[PDB]
């Protein structure tokens, strides 16, 4: 079952199990592997909700599930191979930066991929660059979907612990007993930011550091800015009332559309958030491409 | 979340039929029954209300056995080894803390072994191609709640022990829709406690009018007037508590006037 693949090299590892590329030695089709090992209590639940969500999933921004492969002992799921993750590509842009046609192309795609997620009840809970990977074509794809879950309408409340420190929504912070499709677009909202600057927006150490980061950006939020938030669990009124920025020093390069969209994704109520959807017919996008990364992957 | 509530629709529309066990399987089953079935959801929703699972869980859970049954034949003293590992694999699906595989095994009374669940659980992640996402009878009822005006409590808690009867007996409800039988149970909870009728607005969301879901609400009249006497008790049991309104102990109509 494995005999038609041979292993290249470890690519990393993600939420559960270890990723490997791999090479089809039939069809010469370049894969990566995801190897679980099962040597406990069962299939995790990780694993579990990954392969049903990714089967219903496709999508030209979703990194595609090709095969599970169901041995005694392992799990092997094969997947599309991508050249690189944001994060590197980042770190290798630092002396020549990221093209602005790069940067629109890029969130226009994610936002794609991300609508087409909350249109079929998932969400993805762990947008980072990591998770965020690009060919030399210039195609971006939302990654592991390890921390995904499919959601009902209304929402219950769901698992708390949810999202990278440096991209979790405030709701999520503030210990809202609901929160939804809108901590997504929080995140991509972080990722917009540190695609223009290079550095992550909001880079706190513990949740109350990250909180009071947020906060001297966007303000310290009120009744006015977001009704109910002095009830959320986690608010303290003794939290520090910082006053909003100007917008255009928040990302000093980005243009007046860019502003506007950006600030949409970063609005404290999770309601008066910019739907993905939505956002794909922001102003910023009427004069999209698609480029090529403009360096060797 | 506004912007989506009709695309959610319209896909859980489109999965349910994906989803749907084979109607007439207990007719190729050798060995069980739809009265030996009856017993193994009781005893799930005993083991729900024991762990303090979700009601989505229990739903998720019965889908799984009747997916499974409608390719595998499964002699009776195996067929609670297809319910636990069921149960475990809708646990680790819905739940944020679902139970540890030992909890599972002390549950089935020793019967297994927690080697034979485990192997179990992964021979139904095989046969059901590990698609667990399926659309539920409970899914479809959160999103009719919405158009409630206004919301009552009563109203929702009895359509989901209504729906939740649906899933004790494969003779008639194998053959009806998570959808339509969403349908049944909310006009049939609306009308038993306040007068009203299936709501303009679910005609138009749905497409579904009473005279559509007719047959089915038929059936589940039915079953709601003959729920005292019913050899499966845990559902009326489970839905006397106050965390569902005690809405069990609520007078069935005599008539639905349609
Ligand atoms: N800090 C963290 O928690 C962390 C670190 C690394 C990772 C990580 C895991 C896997 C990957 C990865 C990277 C690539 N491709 C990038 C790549 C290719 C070749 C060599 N190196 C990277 N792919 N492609 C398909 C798949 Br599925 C895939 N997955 C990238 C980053 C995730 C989280
Ligand atoms: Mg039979």
């Amino acid at each position: 079952s494995m005999e038609n693949f041979q292993k290249v090299e470890k690519i990393g590892e993600g939420t559960y199990g270890v990723v490997y590329k791999a090479r089809n030695k039939l069809t010469g089709e370049v894969v990566a592997l995801k190897k679980i090992r099962l040597d406990t209590e069962g299939v995790p639940s990780t694993a579990i909700r990954e392969i049903s969500l990714l089967k219903e999933l496709n999508h030209p921004n979703i990194v595609k599930l090709l095969d599970v492969i169901h041995t005694e002992n392992k799990l092997y799921l094969v997947f599309e191979f991508l050249h690189q993750d944001l994060k590197k590509f980042m770190d290798a842009s630092a002396l020549t930066g990221i093209p602005l046609p790069l940067i629109k192309s890029y969130l226009f795609q994610l936002l794609q991929g991300l609508a087409f997620c909350h249109s079929h009840r998932v969400l993805h809970r762990d947008l980072k660059p990591q998770n965020l990977l690009i060919n030399t074509e210039g195609a971006i794809k939302l990654a592991d979907f390890g921390l995904a879950r499919a959601f009902g309408v209304p929402v219950r409340t769901y698992t708390h612990e949810v999202v990278t420190l440096w991209y979790r929504a405030p709701e999520i912070l503030l210990g809202c007993k609901y929160y939804s499709t809108a901590v997504d677009i929080w995140s991509l909202g972080c990722i917009f930011a540190e695609m223009v600057t290079r550095r992550a927006l909001f880079p706190g150490d513990s949740e109350i550091d990250q909180l009071f980061r947020i906060f001297r950006t966007l303000g310290t939020p009120d009744e006015v800015v977001w009704p109910g938030v002095t009830s959320m669990p986690d608010y303290k009124p003794s939290f520090p009332k910082w006053a909003r920025q100007d917008f255009s020093k928040v990302v000093p390069p980005l243009d007046e559309d860019g502003r506007s969209l950006l600030s949409q994704m970063l609005h404290y109520d999770p309601n008066k958030r910019i739907s993905a959807k939505a956002a794909l017919a922001h102003p910023f996008f009427q004069d999209v491409t698609k480029p090529v990364p403009h360096l060797r992957l | 979340v506004p912007d989506y509530h009709e695309d959610i629709h319209t896909y859980l529309r489109e999965m349910e039929v994906k989803c749907k066990p084979k109607v007439g399987y207990m007719k190729k089953q050798p060995d069980i029954t739809n009265s030996m079935r009856a017993i193994l959801v009781d005893w799930l929703v005993e083991v729900g209300e024991e762990y303090k699972l979700q009601n989505e869980t229990l739903h998720l859970a019965v889908n799984y056995i009747d997916r499974f049954l409608s390719s595998m034949s499964v002699l009776r003293g195996k067929l609670q080894l297809v319910g636990t590992a069921a149960m475990l694999l809708a646990s680790k699906f819905e739940e944020i803390y679902p139970p540890e595989v030992a909890e599972f095994v002390y549950i089935t009374d020793d019967t297994y072994t927690k080697k034979q669940v485990l192997r179990m659980e992964h021979l139904v992640l095989k046969v059901l191609t590990f698609d667990l996402a399926a659309p539920t009878v409970n899914q479809f009822l959160t999103q009719y709640f919405l158009h409630q005006q206004p919301a009552n409590c009563k109203v929702e808690s009895l359509a989901m022990f209504l729906g939740e009867l649906s899933l004790i007996d494969a003779d008639p409800y194998l053959k009806y829709l998570p959808s339509v039988i969403a349908g049944a149970a909310f006009h049939l909870a609306l009308y038993t406690v306040t007068g009203q009728s299936w709501p303009e607005s679910l005609i138009r969301k749905t497409g579904y009018t009473l005279e559509s879901l007719k047959p089915c609400l038929m059936d589940l009249h039915q079953t709601y007037l003959k729920a005292p006497q019913h050899a499966q008790q845990s559902i009326r049991e489970k839905y006397k508590n106050s965390k569902y309104h005690g809405v069990s102990l609520l007078n069935p109509p005599e008539t639905l006037n349609l």
